RNA sequence: CAUUGGAGAGUUUGAUCCUGGCUCAGGACGAACGCUGGCGGCGUGCUUAACACAUGCAAGUCGAACGGAAAGGCCCUUGGGGUGCUCGAGUGGCGAACGGGUGAGUAACACGUGAGUAACCUGCCCUUGACUUUGGGAUAACUUCAGGAAACUGGGGCUAAUACCGGAUAGGAGCUCCUGCUGCAUGGUGGGGGUUGGAAAGUUUCGGCGGUUGGGGAUGGACUCGCGGCUUAUCAGCUUGUUGGUGGGGUAGUGGCUUACCAAGGCUUUGACGGGUAGCCGGCCUGAGAGGGUGACCGGCCACAUUGGGACUGAGAUACGGCCCAGACUCCUACGGGAGGCAGCAGUGGGGAAUAUUGCACAAUGGGCGGAAGCCUGAUGCAGCAACGCCGC
RNA sequence: UGGUUGAUCGCGUCGGAAGUGUAAUCUUGGGGCUUAACCCUGAGCGUGCUUUCGAUACGGGUUGACUUGAGGAAGGUAGGG
């Protein structure tokens, strides 16, 4: 049977899965009919990208998802669009956001307490 | 995996001051050893190799890693010597040295490998950490009162900080304005000679 | 065999072989009967034998002893021979 | 009336060649020539291959320039069929 | 309407220039050896004997198909209730053709690439149209008897099914006749008529889960074909089912695939036939490039599973942990006869310059069966070992 | 392998379009492992092939001219061919 499953990639102790479509008989990390998405669980709020159109097409043509892919489709909302069920459909929370340029401009100007806690550490060496 | 032997011997052999001044380099015009005062032929290889070794012993980088730097610079677009010197200057220990928080690059390597420094919030103990633009190197809060740190705080005014770095001495904070350019790295080797050497 | 599944399998393979061989031999006998009727040139006997043989071919195809394509091929041969005999 | 996806599209392979053997029944051996670059020296060579076609009615003779279309295996070696005769050199 | 890229040196002479070979500086490795040896990260680790293998494990699962009750578990004066969960052995379904291994064979439509099947088959899965009718006979288990050292074998009796077999009813299955539109020759396809025919299974803890048959989808496989990639002419002739034709047979399917008859073809100095070597490729190394070398890990295809041959079962078979026969081996034997195949994982012997632990876990991903809980998984995830490689300290 | 030239075909050749060239590798842009090796991700590459639509300068095919290459006729002619 055609399956929608996870193809493991990455390093030792660092898995990244490719949500792919292949038949059951094929080996886990092998040729796939189509690559649908990716799933990085090692990362914070695991990354879950699923191509909605393609996954809907494959579900409608009769590909059988593995339980993991069912969980991912529940989170992406595709498991509700196909086989309509009352599920929370918790579209992935974003894994927050850092920045660099704003912090650099903030500190370049920070000055003040930069050299200020700096002469405070001067007083510290005094204490040292 | 680190040169721990004397540096004045290497400076005398290479003919230039690898670091510091006003020292045993008063015996400069001749390399170390019994056969130092003799006249030399100096082939092209000799010359090239001298430039490469000067850069290596100046920056505290061994041959495999220096070679890796060379292929990275060669692949990069622009002048190969410019990119190579830019990489070597972007090394974190050299960044600490140039900012002036360390007396020498060896001291900078010591403190960096011992972890007295924070890179934009994250602790780094890798001397070869390539600092990127707009980065913020910080002294570890526990180690803001190191004796070498206070010596640097006493002496930095004499030291010249390059234009591509901003330093809050008393605060221990090195802001990286931009990744330096050849006109900003001090000219003390022949990067062109090094590039020619790595082609034979 | 080394696996009890495989021992079960050799037993069931023998059983299925007996069944399939019996059905195929019956098919061959029916087709031979039709061929001998056709060679004898009779019309009613050949017609009856052809009906019997085609029905048995379809029955075997349903039972899975032979493929439906094989059943269709043999039925087509029998029907064409009977048509030639009638003509 | 309303037939299925018509056209079939799927077109078969066509070769123009010269008949080099007509002395077996319902079969003509066609020599098809193609011009390709040499892989190393770049010269445009001439590659020739003998193709056995099926000529119902034996309508083609030696030296005739013919057109053949690929087919299903018609014998141990025949895989083409004559579709027209372009020049009857005779 | 610019480039990302190209280094030499020594040596023939008394000396010179040229030609010219030899040698060296570079990079690389599935490497080995010598000396030496701190750590971590990520990889890699029998290239030789496709040599012979002790031992454990590597494929099972389903009681919601069935008779049942040998264990555990509940209820009962120890047996007894099959009574409920559960459950060996047995029937039955599915899986066992995948995953994993190796590279011996193969110079070939095997592989790469691109097409064709109007010559194809496709279990489970999805979708849609019809249905799920009426009977019957056995048998394993069990029981008894006989034989055998064993492997086990043969009788008597007895028993249930979604096991097996009559029948009815069902198209797009056979044959045939009209007619519409058409292709690439054989033709494809729409509509109607005649005629002969082809199925099924029940079960449940009522929440389920299933059965048969048309048509599509998806998936996987099969065959055919153009082009492409070794060496040898100190191999020049090769072939007689061979090349083509017609009828029959066979097959999922075209076909000398097979057969009968007829014809005399087919291939070849543009290298047939023969010899040598070799799994092929994505890639890897090197190189300014063009090329040259290579085919470890990983991924795709192929081939093979003690050697040779054969079929069986099945939707599907080179059937690794299947069967049959033969050969060579090993083992058991009461001498009558039996049993077996690490190129699965770990491991041993052996060969070799040389390559590891008889480890842990199914927690993750993948697979098999089950309605499910779940069971199985030497796939895999991991750990051990070795400076073998890369990187960092 | 091919002198000059008309016409035509569009096989070579050239230019678009579609399909294909799995993934990994590789080049490169981002991101993650404290850095790196390594890993993930976007793109390129995949140097070809098939299908299809154009162009006709050149090569070639088909076809027709021209005489300068080539050969022949007539006359002249040298020679131990
Ligand atoms: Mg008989
Ligand atoms: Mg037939
Ligand atoms: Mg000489
Ligand atoms: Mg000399
Ligand atoms: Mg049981
Ligand atoms: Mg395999
Ligand atoms: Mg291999
Ligand atoms: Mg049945
Ligand atoms: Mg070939
Ligand atoms: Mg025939
Ligand atoms: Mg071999
Ligand atoms: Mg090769
Ligand atoms: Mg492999
Ligand atoms: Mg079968
Ligand atoms: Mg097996
Ligand atoms: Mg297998
Ligand atoms: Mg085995
Ligand atoms: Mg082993
Ligand atoms: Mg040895
Ligand atoms: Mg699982
Ligand atoms: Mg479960
Ligand atoms: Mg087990
Ligand atoms: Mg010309
Ligand atoms: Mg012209
Ligand atoms: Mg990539
Ligand atoms: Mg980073
Ligand atoms: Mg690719
Ligand atoms: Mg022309
Ligand atoms: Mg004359």
């Amino acid at each position: 049977a055609t399956k929608i499953r996870l193809k493991r990639l990455g390093k030792i102790r660092t898995p990244h899965y490719r949500v792919v479509v292949m038949d059951s008989r094929a080996k886990r990390d092998g040729r796939a009919i189509e690559e649908i998405g990716q799933y990085h669980p090692k990362a914070d709020p695991s990354v879950i990208v699923i191509d909605s159109e393609r996954v809907q097409y494959w579900l409608g043509v009769g590909a059988q998802p593995t339980e993991a892919v069912v969980a991912l489709l529940k989170r992406t909302g595709d498991w509700q669009k196909f086989t309509g069920d009352t599920s929370p459909s918790g579209v992935k929370p974003q894994p927050e956001r850092p920045n660099k340029d704003d912090l650099f401009n903030a500190a370049l100007a920070e000055a003040d307490e930069a050299p200020r806690e700096a002469i405070t550490k001067k007083s510290e060496g005094a204490a040292a | 995996a680190r040169y721990t032997g004397p540096l004045t011997k290497k400076s005398r052999r290479l003919g230039t001051d690898l670091v510091g001044n006003d020292k045993s380099f008063e015996r400069r015009p001749y390399p170390p050893g019994v056969h130092g005062r003799g006249r030399t032929k100096d082939s092209e290889y000799s010359l090239q190799l001298r430039e490469k070794q000067k850069a290596r012993y100046a920056y505290g980088v061994l041959e495999k890693q220096f070679r890796r730097y060379y292929e990275e610079a060669d692949r990069a677009q622009g002048k190969t010597g410019d990119v190579l010197l830019q990489i070597l200057e972007s090394r974190l220990d050299n960044v600490v040295y140039r900012a002036g928080l360390a007396a020498t690059r060896r001291q900078a390597r010591q403190m960096v490998s011992h972890g007295h420094f924070l890179v934009n919030g994250k602790k780094v103990n890798i001397p070869s950490y390539r600092v990127s633009t707009h980065d913020i190197i910080d002294v570890r809060e526990k180690s803001k009162d190191l004796p070498p740190i206070v010596i640097a705080r006493e002496t930095f005014e004499t030291r010249d900080v390059p234009a591509w770095l901003e330093v809050r001495p008393n605060k221990g904070r090195i802001l990286v304005h931009q990744l330096p350019t050849r006109d900003q790295i001090v000219i003390d080797v022949n990067e062109q000679a090094i590039v020619e050497l790595y082609s034979k | 065999p080394n696996i009890k599944s495989q021992i079960k399998r050799v037993k069931t393979n023998e059983k299925s072989r007996q069944r399939n061989k019996a059905v195929k031999s019956a098919l061959r006998t029916y087709v031979r009967n039709f061929r001998r009727a056709a060679e004898a040139g009779d019309v009613e006997a050949a017609t009856k034998a052809a009906r019997v043989a085609n029905r048995q071919l379809d029955k075997a195809a349903s039972k899975g002893v032979i493929h439906k394509n094989q059943a269709a091929n043999r039925k087509s041969a029998i029907s064409k021979k009977l048509n030639s005999l009638a003509a | 009336m309303s037939e299925n996806t018509a056209e079939r599209t799927t077109r078969r392979k066509v070769r123009e060649g010269l008949v080099v053997s007509d002395k077996m029944n319902k079969t003509i051996t066609v020599m098809v020539e193609d011009r390709v670059k040499h892989p190393l020296y770049g010269k445009v060579m001439t590659k020739s291959v003998r193709l056995k076609a099926h000529d119902e009615n034996n309508e083609a003779g030696m030296g005739d320039r013919v057109r053949i279309m690929e087919t299903r295996p018609l014998s141990a070696t025949k895989r083409w069929r004559l579709v027209e005769i372009i020049e009857k050199a005779k």
